[PDB]
């Protein structure tokens, strides 16, 4: 009946929330040292967004995040958690000696009832390639408790796509698809799942790092700004792109990530998960194309990355590609929820 | 049926 | 139905899921030693499968069955509950083996087949051999079993060995002493350390290692798939007393399984033991919350309980002793949730 | 975590 | 009517013979120190086999052969090359006063007419896998004008097969073949070529030379002895073979050598393309798979190389090798007349 | 019993054809993106001309031409090749969903019948040197086929002619001729067939390219008008120059390339294969001089190329030069069926 | 001969 | 097309 349990189905959350009730998912963000040390960066550096303010900490995880915004002087820290370290939250602090700030709320951010209305929302709702998970949709949808005029941290977020050519990486994977091209693997003709192993193989976004030196392209951009987007604005998302292309060859595919701003009353603080920044555990994420485009410096690769949400909290990403000079086009579809982990 | 955050470090 | 009254369906759906991938299968199609023994237990057995009814549980891509054929089998039912019964059908026709294989998709315990079978073949088993509770719908497939008829394979070992592993050990704790500072940027994280501690302790260990840990001649369990009903494996109890060949702490159990093919002609087996080349299951480990001490010659007693659960797997339930001093030692884990720890 | 482990 | 005209198609000897009329190819194989030292060696330590003795030199090209049978004191030499390379021989027999000794004769073997019978034939008739152009058979032609006690120079030929393993040679290819994989080169869909694409690279032999360390099994041997076969043994030839794998690891195709023996009088002198010897103008011949056969150390590798003469003047090979533990089966067509020089 | 068999021996027509029944013939030639890229463009941009048109496609291939044809609207495309590609093309034209507007019609387009006339003709009739291949013939040939105001894409070709020094390429010659002077070989002396290997060399033209800074004077053109030029107008091509030296120092031979234009009713696109531009799979051709000219900055070389057709499928090439204000005087005679390819 | 050139 | 491979 919820607004979570409408777009969500049941065997997903369980095994989502699962996830985030083990401590050693706790461990491997907050080791994170990015991650971990521009939040508090953004928090207390923008101490004056906080002082003796109402916050409301959407999927705390910990609590690190209250815990922040008490060093940065909140009146009252409101966090909602709905996998079961909510249990391990409170117990933090409690033996922090911050039971008079941090109020820890299990729940899910659509079911639960707050006793007022925040000045500012902190939250971690970004998966890899930024719209994992869903949970920037339960971010927006925490804004029903958002006094008017409120702020939010992260305040905005950067999606950016650039094409890049990786010849290796385009091999290790159609390698893998090609064990299904044997004509007798013990004596078994398999050739006829050639076709569907190539599909299923290159839905898989890649997930890792790389040098900067295979992109081909200028990035181009994608914004969401939390303090005006509808949650409902992350249904159906739509990016056009028109790359000018500034190197020739194949281009492979097109790569992704995302950076986060918080806006804050004394500096804004960027969060960046780009390769050309030092590695995070979002890394980036490369969608590769079955068969590379061939471009020439100085030609236009325009097209449209389409991300429809599905209720397994991810995304089906369908990608067309063209070079407008040659009308050489490309289109393909990636299940955002069943990664390939490279690094 | 992945992980939603990939393991780090 | 059987398989729905005894798991949940949160579980059941992840479960197939991840056999709905052709890289799944890839990954246990590439695992010469159970590829290969398998269709050497067909074939050297050939007179058991020529112009025979057979039975295959669980088929995934079919490659059993297709071995089956290869044998002479006359007709072959080959069941499979995820979407892979799709691509098994795609490899029958494209291997001109329809008049011959049968693919039925669903669960072993709601299909319907037409006629019973000479023999099943299957391969129901997971880590620890247990995981997975396909042996019970491997059992319950002998309800369309021809009296007198054979099961391939024929008979499962589980076998249980005391090792040392200073160092698994005390990862344990180097891992869970991450929660032991007072100031993780600010945060007292040690009232959680002791919860760190506990859930890595309740993970199996999923990796390989030299034979040279184990510390006394495994102790083995049987199950005759040919007598055994699905009823007794709900509740495993596996008694051990260890004759210690050395000296030294006991930080756990290992544990493997063997499965053998009982054929007319010849018994061929499969074995994921250490001492052989390593399988896809690799082995598992079990640690105790305490190491034990014990002089080469003394016993180490106890039993091994696994309760099954709804989660298609088992709770385990470990105690042991050493008998000459009284030391005593225990531990329970969620064989659903291991760790791979394999490098 | 998955039934099969990852092999090569 | 000539056996010649009768087996080759005129378009194909159009061709070959003006290959073989410019000067520029008479220097590449006579520059071949080993090839040409080799056959001096044959003939200079071997001088009582010509000593005053009546010999026929079988597409004599420049008359090199020629000159090393008079070096030993050949009493005529009856030198027979069906290309303009005749006229140049004639220019060389001159100029190096040996009118009295080197009679060319320019023509086919198959259509000239000799004075007298001759004591023994001197040839170069071994094309790369020694069966291409089939010069073989007018070698065997020309023992019309042997003595019953006559000799051939040389005398047998090896033809050696073992299995390899080359990923990066396949892959190479079938990169190539991969160009008809695009669904949209400048806007036109090739994949529907795909197929014939992989067949027609496939089906070119590679000439080159590779490291020993590349075979996974003794070679086998294949003899044929020129002194006893005769023309209609070279019309189909099938070499089976049986391989026993001395490393695991993919079988890519088989790597093909040849051997020639001159049997004279004093001694017998080899003259070896193997790839344990000194590189030649052969080189080495591979024919590739188009998907490797898996085999394990100990296990047999089995089949058959039929190689069906053609009438232009080469042979269409086929192979078919199974790894016998398996089942794992590959067949395999090769346009000999269509090789690709990799060096 | 037709015209092209009329003009080629039937042993050179086999060899021509099965080269280009391979397909990474086929793939050499589209992976030329100067080349296929330029051809999509004189198309796609002048799709007033083929719209709604019927048209002509002579020697196919893959029929990727036709496919542009397609791209650029006409209505009905007859795709004529002679080789076993024409049968790769017709799988093409049904996986592409085009089989009621291209019809693939395999055979010689001097042999095959045309349901009906067209309005504009396509081909890649350019062999390297603009004229290997003779197959200029059967594009002109294919006219029958064309409408009394049709158009042909491409629609006229340049050659050029100009004078190169390369004193390398030169003694390289008998570098490698001088292979056959020794007197001993083994034993043999070979020395007598020396000249004979030099002769062979220097009949062989050179595909390969070179840096412009070579060429010693502005080039001299000779234009085929496709709309206008009959086959007998190429059996025998006689082509007069007259170049000024810009720079001084030895003349080496004759360097040749070629441009086509598609001579569009929006716009005329260029195809050239100049060392001024970026490199194709034509490449540019030299033809050395049996003997170098010196020649001055100002100095004028005069003479004639002769190019006369053969019966296979190319030219035998006539080269006769000297320098007018000393009377230094070169030849050359050379085989355009059998050219050395240098480019490494 | 090659009518065309190898190229690339 | 041609029987005897190029040497060095
Ligand atoms: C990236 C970490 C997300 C973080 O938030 C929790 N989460 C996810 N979805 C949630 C809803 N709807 N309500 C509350 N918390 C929620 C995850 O468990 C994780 O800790
Ligand atoms: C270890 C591989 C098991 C194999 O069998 C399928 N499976 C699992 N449980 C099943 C039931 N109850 N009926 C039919 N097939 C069943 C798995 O999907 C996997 O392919
Ligand atoms: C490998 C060099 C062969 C050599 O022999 C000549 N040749 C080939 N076939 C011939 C027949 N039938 N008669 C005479 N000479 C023949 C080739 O021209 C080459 O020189
Ligand atoms: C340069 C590419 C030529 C191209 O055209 C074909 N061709 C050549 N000569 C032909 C005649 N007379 N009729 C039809 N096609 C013809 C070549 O095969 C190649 O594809």
């Amino acid at each position: 009946r919820s607004v979570f349990s409408e777009r969500t189905e049941e065997s997903s959350a369980v095994q989502y929330f699962q996830f985030y009730g083990y401590l050693s998912q706790q461990q491997n963000m907050m080791q994170d040292y990015v991650r971990t040390g521009t939040y508090q960066r953004a928090i207390l550096q923008n101490h004056t967004d906080f002082k003796d303010k109402i916050v409301l900490d959407v999927g705390c995880g910990s609590g690190i995040l209250s815990f922040f915004a008490a060093q940065a002087g909140a009146r009252k820290i409101y966090a909602v958690e709905a996998s079961t370290m909510a249990q391990h939250a409170e117990v933090l602090v409690k033996s922090n000696n911050l039971t008079d700030r941090i109020v820890v709320i299990p729940g899910k951010v659509e079911e639960v009832s707050l006793p007022e209305q925040v000045d500012i929302i902190i939250s971690e709702p970004m998966g890899y390639m930024l719209f994992n998970e869903r949970m920037l949709e339960s971010y927006l949808h925490a804004k029903k408790y958002l006094k008017p005029s409120g702020n939010m941290f992260p305040t905005i977020g950067d999606v950016h796509l650039a094409p890049f050519t990786d010849e290796q990486l385009y091999m290790e994977q159609f390698t893998k698809a090609n064990f299904w091209y044997q004509p007798s693997f013990h004596g078994v003709d398999l050739s006829a799942l050639r076709g569907a192993a190539v599909d299923e193989y290159f839905r898989q976004p890649v997930v890792d790092t790389f040098d900067i030196r295979i992109l081909m392209a200028k990035s181009v951009k994608y914004t969401v700004n939390f303090l005006e987007a509808k949650e409902g604005d992350l249904h159906r998302i739509e990016i056009p792109f028109k790359f000018h292309m500034l190197h020739s060859g194949l281009v492979h595919g097109l790569a992704f990530w995302f950076d986060v701003a918080f806006i804050g009353s004394i500096m804004t603080v960027w969060l960046s998960t780009a390769p050309t920044e030092p590695l995070t555990h979002w890394y980036q994420v490369r969608c590769l194309f079955q068969s590379p485009l061939f471009a020439k410096a100085g030609d236009t690769l325009s097209g449209t990355c389409l991300l429809i949400a599905n209720k397994r909290q991810s995304y089906d990403i369908s990608i067309v590609a063209q070079v407008d000079q040659t009308g050489s086009k490309s289109s393909n579809l990636l299940d955002l929820k069943n990664p390939f982990f490279r690094y | 049926p992945a992980a939603p955050r990939p393991p780090f470090s």
